[PDB]
């Protein structure tokens, strides 16, 4: 509750339906990169897991994200994948 | 010039505290490590602060 | 302005003598406004005892060489035409440049416009005419030769250009149906004039001196054809001769560069980049008499009459220079805003043009 | 508010030790014009080491303000190591007045 | 500035080493570069050289010690005493990343451009691992563990006010840099708060549990 | 033959081992005369000196170079148009470098070179002569002298071959002048040679806006007088034809905006060509694009032209490429400015994919800010990534401190004081602190001025000020106030503030303007005499609106403004009041070309007493001057003072405290002199018109007007029962208001203002002013 002129804060790397329904179970990690991009944010803490978060907070006041996660085994084949679509607030 | 402070010698970073390693807790990794290492090579015999013999040597 | 004009010249002190011939003034008139600041080569003709002048402006006026009177005056602008060039006369045609690309032929009778086309870029150069061909060289190095009774090109010629030229006045000169003529790069050039193809052309100046001043090179004079050499001289090149078919150097001479040299008597009279008058011999220049008085004193061409050298200069004083040794004989008064411009070799006459646009008939 | 103003220099002897200065100056906001003229000098009591840096001067003042002003005074400058200082003494011949200035002004 | 008489060379450079013992630096500088200019290669050419690089170092004319130490290091690579050369370079980039804030000192300028404290970290590092034998190794060790933590706390300060602006990949990426580059180092500590926060506002539970978990193990 | 030995002797340069490293044959090596030439052309390759001898007497060979002086300091003549660092920046890239060898030879190049600097900066006729001097032990001292004429004067512009447009417009346009006016002789006449190509590129943007599609300049030269003071310079054109624009069509990679650029690509049928419009076209792809997260995208008109049809088909192709995020934002040269007063202001997030003007209008931020001299960005792809940059901005830290401080001594008054120490920007962490004042021999002031622009990083400045006052009517204030000002929109701001302010009041003329204030606050005092003194202490809620939309700079176009500010004493103020403000401009073009405007304005404002007080007379509102309505003087149109007979006037007669006087009348003075009323209202219609003194190359930079303007002040509750013998303030109804015509100039630094107007209705001692000039507004 303020009325304070921001700024659009707007974070991570964008995605659509259009690009996140490319990625399909067992692609390598090169392809699913050319196919979303770099991922601007990775599991740091000893595994391959990825984060392609989409947040976007426009204008006074109301804010959105679309959290994508991928997860590789090693030499970097995707096995699992979720993606929410909505801030589970 | 603004520097007149450093220059002067002013052995305030030998006040610095000492650097601490993280550990890691059970079940993680923390981030692989990069270029700025201080390598632990020192002696004893190396002055430090004021007592430095900063000035040039004697015979170059 | 804080730049203060300061003088850098240091013009020499004006020379003088008594007035021998004491020179005078048989008429003047004025024919408009005058080319004033603009250099160009506008200046006074003459045809069986009629005279014809020019103004930048437009003006066109034709005088009696006698009397000085006018017979017909045509405006020659739109209801202003940057004239230039200057006049050229054959037969009942008055040929005239622009720097708008013009070429204007008017009647001697009445200066009615016979014929009007357009060349290649300003027309800078004075018309040289011969045997049914105007021929005019253009500031893009262009000659273009027009049909006397028409207008129309005959054919065309292009000429290199300089990354900055000095002036691409140039004109060429006829002989023996081939027309020689300058050009901005430095290369005397021989066309033949029925069809214009290239017969040969000469390098004669030096080079790399400079980035541009030193090889600043135009051959803006006339050449000149006598019992088959050509005489060609260039701003920062030598004094040279050749010969009209070979295109070979007979001699070279440093001994002057830019303007106007004239040709009689198997002596040639010259004028150099700082206004020296000097005599040279056609075997191989070398100085006969120099006249180093007037330097930076800006001069004009040169003009043999009745025994004399005489020369104008920035201020208004003719001088006459004695044709045999290098002495002065008489300083005509001081004439208006001086002169820029060619004096005429008119027979028994003389006319010359002040910047002023004066015309002046001087006589002894 | 604006405010314009030119300065011109011109050295008297060739060494420079002696010069003469004018300059003018135009301000709005009312609004005032001021003209002014000042010859310069060599020191009296220090040397050429000292005077690379101390000034003194003689100076004439017009101005006026849309008031009619006239002054003549002598001035000293000087670049101090905290900055640059002018002192002037004045005595005008136009109308309480301003017969002594101190003024230090620096951008740190 | 005035100059001694020079015809013997040796007599200049003993007055100017005399005003440089004094610590009249600005004669010593004057005067050495007098005798640098009358004698540019005689012998004292180096020597010279290494007084007028302490000269301007205690002179404070930094830029202008940065600019003979480049060259005397380009002039003669294997000086034996090149080592103190290196050193020199170390203090004067450090000196430079040092300032006054506007002529006034003590004011926590650690998130003002980091830059020279980068390259006096380059600099001394270069000179620990490759002349580990010189007696000014551990001054310089102690130079490089002031000077890793004082550029951990501008990574922070920029997490920091990432963390106020709301910008949580910022934060989290930054917290990142820090833990790779300077793991072992307060403020690193410190941040990782930042981080644990930045991935709860993100509503990323799991890597927030394990920056919890980091936090506990390494608290404190 | 083998030599065993080489000797040497001076060895002043270079030493024995570096010159024998240097020669291509060494010590104990198998050498010839040839070999030995060879090592004297290793002798030139170093470059000291070339006469030598030597001597083959034995096993070892003897070589020596003759010595002179050749080690070169540098020193200039007078040098005018060109400056030293110019001069000394050619001189050592041409190759003379300082304390360097130097020869006869050497000096005539580097004379030729100087030579061809000048002609190139087109100081023509210009001559260069050098001469060095020796010095002790092999060095030297270089002094040059030039010598330069009058810089070269163009003497026309000669366009050749143009049709449908004349010669001088054509050159209107250019940069150079042929002709200066006497009307601006401080104009320009020097020629340039990389000016020319800027005008000759300006020549082909007129023929392309006018649709000449198929424009040449098939030639381009200039030329120069014998006497080198006149440069001609003359260009050849070719139009070819007028053309029609048809259909725009799009066509590659376009990342499925396409309904974003049709609609962006309209054009109407049969439209003229532009080139301007289309490089606009092109500019609005890539910004569109840029704004979506595309940061290089390519784009490219490839017009197609029917001569024979005289229409263009504008092919553009777009391919979006990638995007790109920012890794890291990073500021170099922050040597002061805490790193957060540099973040706070830019728009483009770290961690986010790349606005190309999120940047820009970062640094156009940066600049606003005003701390820094010289603001530029960078941007580097990181190694190995093909998505990801660093964004990096370089600047210059400008000195924002300032301080003054002076000290007057006089004859007929004593010693006077003033300071002033501010900063903006204070320790680098953002705040402006600014504290000043002024000890007179009859006055002291005093402020104390600090503002934080982010009390929280939405933008939320907070401000505060202190301040003092007194003389010696007799007036002390002082108080304080701290506001807090935040924006809503681009636009529209808002702002709000406490404040306090005391005040004492002492030996005021009595007049009826403000005794029936006293009255009200429960003062009494005499009307006879000149003891009275009023203290009282305000406290106060301040408020204020703003809006702008004027999307122009210098002369406004089109749009609107406004201003509201307010002010209510809090309860507990020793007085008690409310009043109000309204400034508004509208700006209404009466045609599209934006060439005609009507201009509206207005001021307001009321202000009245709370709780049966009344509102103090120095809040009074006054109206006059161009301010507000011109052909009046400043203040002037208020009710006037009506003074009551007093005695002891001003401590003593002194003869001339006209009116009411210690010997003065015995009734109410009824002056000219104005008080203010408490009640307002101005309005003005403006209509802007330009007329035949004009070129459109200036047409923009002048501008006139002529305007109806009318105004009122009054008092709302003046008491016409008691003083109905005298002007009745209380009456709105006295409009007053004036006609006249304005003029307004733009010089860089700031606008000028000239106004002639009528007062043709005004009332009892309005101060007329016909003529009234200001600055800025």
């Amino acid at each position: 509750e303020r009325v304070v002129y921001r700024p659009d804060i707007n974070q991570g790397n964008y995605l659509t339906a259009n690009d996140v329904s490319k990625i399909r179970v067992g692609m390598t990690q090169q392809q699913v990169a050319y196919a979303l991009g770099t991922p601007l944010m990775s599991d740091p803490f000893g595994t391959n897991t990825w984060f392609y978060v989409f947040r976007q907070q426009p204008g006074h006041e109301g804010v959105t994200q679309q959290t994508l996660t991928l997860t590789f085994n090693s030499s970097g084949v995707l096995t699992n994948i979720d993606n929410k679509p909505a801030l589970s607030g | 010039s603004r520097y007149k402070r450093q220059v002067s010698g002013d052995e305030a970073y030998l006040e610095a505290a000492p650097l601490a390693e993280l550990h890691a807790p059970a079940g993680m990794i923390l981030p692989v490590t990069s270029g700025d290492y201080a390598i632990p090579v020192t002696n004893g015999s190396g002055a430090v602060g004021k007592a430095l013999d900063i000035r040039p040597p004697a015979q170059p | 302005l804080f730049n203060s004009e300061e003088d850098v010249v240091k013009m020499s002190p004006l020379p003088t003598v008594e007035n021998q011939f004491t020179p005078t003034t048989a008429w003047s008139t004025s024919v408009g406004s005058g080319i004033g600041n603009f250099y160009s080569n506008l200046h006074p003709a003459l045809a069986d005892n009629v005279v014809y002048a020019a103004d930048r402006a437009g003006l066109v006026k034709a005088l009696n060489a006698d009397d000085g009177k006018e017979i017909w005056s045509v405006s020659l602008a739109e209801k202003p035409a940057l004239l230039s060039g200057g006049v050229t006369v054959s037969g009942g045609h008055v040929y005239i440049g622009s720097e708008k690309a013009q070429v204007y032929a008017l009647n001697t009778s009445d200066g009615t416009v016979a014929w009007q086309t357009k060349v290649a870029g300003e027309a800078l150069s004075r018309p040289v005419v011969s045997d049914g061909l105007v021929l005019i060289h253009t500031s893009n190095g262009q000659l273009q030769a027009l049909n006397e009774a028409d207008g129309a090109v005959k054919w065309t010629v292009n000429l290199d250009m300089p990354s900055l030229s000095l002036r691409g006045e140039s004109a060429p000169t006829t002989a023996f149906g081939a027309a020689v003529v300058g050009g901005d790069n430095g290369r005397v050039s021989a066309v033949l004039m029925e069809q214009g193809q290239m017969i040969w052309q000469q390098r004669i100046s030096q080079a790399t001196g400079s980035t541009e001043i030193d090889r600043l090179s135009d051959v803006d004079t006339t050449p000149v054809v006598v019992n088959g050499v050509v005489f060609a001289l260039a701003y920062n090149g030598n004094l040279t001769a050749l010969d009209l078919r070979s295109g070979q150097i007979m001699w070279k001479r440093e001994l002057g560069s830019v303007n106007d040299f004239i040709v009689d008597g198997n002596r040639i009279y010259l004028v150099d980049q700082n206004d020296r008058v000097m005599a040279l011999t056609i075997d191989g220049g070398v100085t006969l008499w120099t006249q180093s008085d007037l330097l930076h004193r800006l001069l004009t061409s040169p003009v043999l009459y009745n025994g004399n050298l005489v020369v104008g200069d920035s201020e208004g004083y003719l001088h006459w220079i004695n044709v045999e040794d290098g002495r002065f004989v008489a300083q005509q008064k001081v004439d208006s805003s001086g002169f820029q411009t060619e004096p005429v070799a008119a027979d028994g006459k003389l006319l010359i043009q002040a910047k002023d646009g004066t015309v002046y008939s001087i006589t002894r | 508010k604006v405010t314009l103003d030119t300065a011109t220099y011109v050295p008297i002897d060739d060494d420079h030790k002696w010069v003469v200065l004018g300059r003018t100056r135009w301000g709005y906001g009312n609004a005032m014009a001021v003209a002014s003229l000042e010859f310069i000098t060599p020191t009296p009591f220090i040397s050429d080491k000292y005077a690379n840096s101390v000034r003194t001067s003689f100076f004439w003042d017009m101005g006026t303000v849309w008031n009619i002003r006239m002054s003549a005074g002598i001035a000293l400058q000087w670049m101090s190591p905290l900055g640059p200082l002018v002192f002037s003494y004045a005595q005008p011949f136009k109308k309480k007045a301003e017969q002594f200035q101190f003024n230090i002004g620096k951008t740190w | 500035k005035e100059e001694v008489p020079d015809n013997p060379p040796n007599e200049i450079y003993a007055t100017a080493q005399q005003k440089l013992q004094d610590g009249n630096w600005r004669q010593a500088i004057t005067q050495l570069e007098a005798l640098d200019n009358r004698y540019p290669f005689g012998p004292y050419s180096q020597q010279v050289q290494l007084d007028l690089i302490y000269a301007y170092y205690k002179n404070a004319d930094l830029p202008l010690a940065q600019a003979a130490i480049d060259r005397f290091i380009r002039l003669n690579p294997t000086h034996p005493n090149i080592d103190y050369v290196m050193y020199m370079r170390g203090l004067t980039n450090m000196a430079l990343d040092d300032s006054a804030l506007q002529g006034f000192f003590g004011v926590d300028r650690s998130d003002r451009d980091p830059q020279h404290a980068r390259a006096a970290f380059s600099d001394f590092s270069k000179l620990v691992r490759g002349y580990p034998n010189s007696q000014y190794t551990t001054d310089a060790t102690k130079r490089l563990v002031f000077l890793k933590d004082r550029l951990a706390k501008y990574e922070y300060s920029v997490a920091e006010y990432y963390t106020e602006r709301g910008a949580w990949v910022a934060v989290v990426n930054r917290v990142e840099g820090m833990l790779r580059d300077y793991p072992d180092t307060q403020a690193t500590r410190d941040a990782l708060p930042l981080m644990e926060n930045a991935y709860r506002q993100m509503q990323m539970n799991a890597q927030a549990e394990k920056v919890a978990k980091i936090i506990a193990a390494n608290s404190s | 033959f083998v030599v065993k030995d080489i000797h040497f002797e001076g060895l002043q340069r270079v030493a024995v081992g570096a010159a024998l490293l240097s020669m291509p044959v060494r010590t104990g090596d198998t050498v010839n005369d040839e070999d030995i030439s060879n090592t004297i052309r290793a002798l030139f390759a170093t470059g000291n000196f070339e006469d030598v001898r030597v001597l083959r007497d034995g096993d070892t060979l003897l070589v020596q170079v003759k010595e002179r002086p050749t080690i070169a300091s540098i020193t200039f003549s007078g040098n005018k148009s060109v400056k030293d660092d110019m001069l000394k920046q050619n001189l050592e890239a041409s190759g003379v470098r300082v304390g360097e060898s130097l020869d006869r030879t050497t000096i005539a190049d580097i004379e030729k070179g100087l030579e061809d600097f000048y002609y190139s900066v087109g100081k023509y006729s210009a001559s260069v002569k050098a001469v060095v001097t020796p010095l002790p032990r092999n060095r030297v001292d270089l002094k040059l002298v030039f010598q330069e004429g009058v810089s070269a004067e163009i003497q026309q512009i000669n366009i050749v071959g143009n049709h449908a447009f004349t010669t001088d417009e054509l050159i209107s346009h250019f940069q150079l002048r042929d002709e200066v006016p006497w009307w601006n002789v401080v104009g320009d006449r020097k020629y340039q040679k990389q000016k020319l190509a800027g005008d000759l590129e300006t020549l082909r943007s007129y023929y392309l806006d006018r649709g000449y599609a198929r424009f040449n300049i098939d030639s381009t030269q200039v030329s120069l007088t014998p006497d080198k003071k006149g440069i001609y310079v003359t260009v050849n054109i070719t139009e070819g034809d007028q053309y029609k624009l048809s259909g725009v069509e799009v066509s590659g990679n376009l990342a499925g905006h396409s309904a974003e650029i049709e609609q962006l690509t309209k054009i109407e049928p049969g439209e003229l060509y532009n080139g301007t419009k289309v490089t606009k076209m092109e500019d609005d792809i890539k910004k569109l694009l840029g704004r979506y997260g595309y940061a290089y995208p390519r784009v490219q008109s490839m017009p197609e032209i029917n001569d024979a049809d005289k229409t263009v088909k504008l092919r553009v192709n777009v391919d979006a490429g990638n995007r790109f995020y920012v890794r890291k934002i990073r500021f170099e040269g922050n040597d002061t400015s805490k790193d957060a007063v540099l973040r706070r202001e830019m728009r483009q997030m770290e961690g986010a994919w790349l606005g190309s003007d999120l940047v820009d209008q970062g640094k156009e931020r940066l600049n606003r800010l005003g701390f820094f001299e010289t603001v530029d960005t960078d941007t580097q792809r990181v190694p190995g990534s093909p998505d990801q940059v660093d964004v990096v901005y370089k600047v210059k830290e400008r000195n924002t401190g300032s301080f003054n401080f002076g000290i007057g001594y006089g004859t007929e008054s004593g010693v006077s004081f003033q300071a002033g120490v501010q900063q903006d920007n204070w320790l680098g962490t953002g705040y402006a602190v600014g504290i000043n004042g002024t000890k007179n021999d009859y006055q002291t002031y005093a402020e104390l001025s600090v503002t934080n622009p982010y009390f929280t990083v939405d933008g939320v400045s907070l401000g505060g000020r202190l301040f003092y006052n007194d003389f010696q009517y007799t007036n002390k204030s002082y108080g304080t106030c701290v506001t807090l000002g935040f924006p809503i929109n681009e636009y529209n701001s808002l702002r709000a503030g406490l404040g306090y302010v005391h005040n004492s009041l002492s030996n005021m003329q009595p007049q009826v303007a403000m005794w029936r204030y006293l009255y009200s606050m429960g003062e009494h005092p005499s009307t006879s005499d000149q003891d009275n003194s009023f203290k009282t202490d305000d406290f106060t809620f301040n408020y204020g609106w703003t809006y702008n939309k004027l999307d122009r700079g210098y002369f406004p176009t089109d749009g609107s403004r406004v201003n509201l500010t307010g002010k209510v004493t809090i309860p507990g103020s020793d007085n008690e009041y409310y009043k109000v403000t309204l400034d508004t401009a509208t700006y209404v073009p009466i045609d599209d070309d934006h060439k005609w405007v009507v201009l509206g304005r207005t001021r307001w404002g009321y202000g009245d007493g709370l709780g049966g007080k009344e509102m103090p007379f120095y809040e009074n509102f006054y109206a006059g001057g161009s301010s507000t309505v011109r052909g009046f003087q400043s203040n002037t149109i208020g009710p006037k003072a009506v003074y009551f007979p007093h005695q002891a006037s001003n401590y003593d007669p002194d003869y001339d405290y006209e009116c009411a006087t210690q010997d003065g009348a015995k009734d109410l003075c009824k002056s000219d002199d104005a008080v203010g009323g408490n009640a307002m209202a101005v309005a003005s219609l403006e209509f802007i018109t330009p007329t035949p003194f004009i070129s459109d190359k200036y047409a923009n930079s002048v501008r006139t007007s002529f305007f109806w303007d009318m105004g009122t002040v009054w008092d709302t509750n003046w008491d016409s029962s008691q003083y109905s013998g005298y002007p009745d303030y209380s009456d709105p109804s006295n409009i007053r208001m004036s006609a006249g015509i304005a003029l307004q100039w733009m010089s860089p630094l700031g606008p000028l203002v000239f106004s002639y107007a009528q007062p043709f209705k005004k009332y009892d001692g309005d101060k007329a002013e016909q003529f009234q000039f200001n600055i800025g507004k």
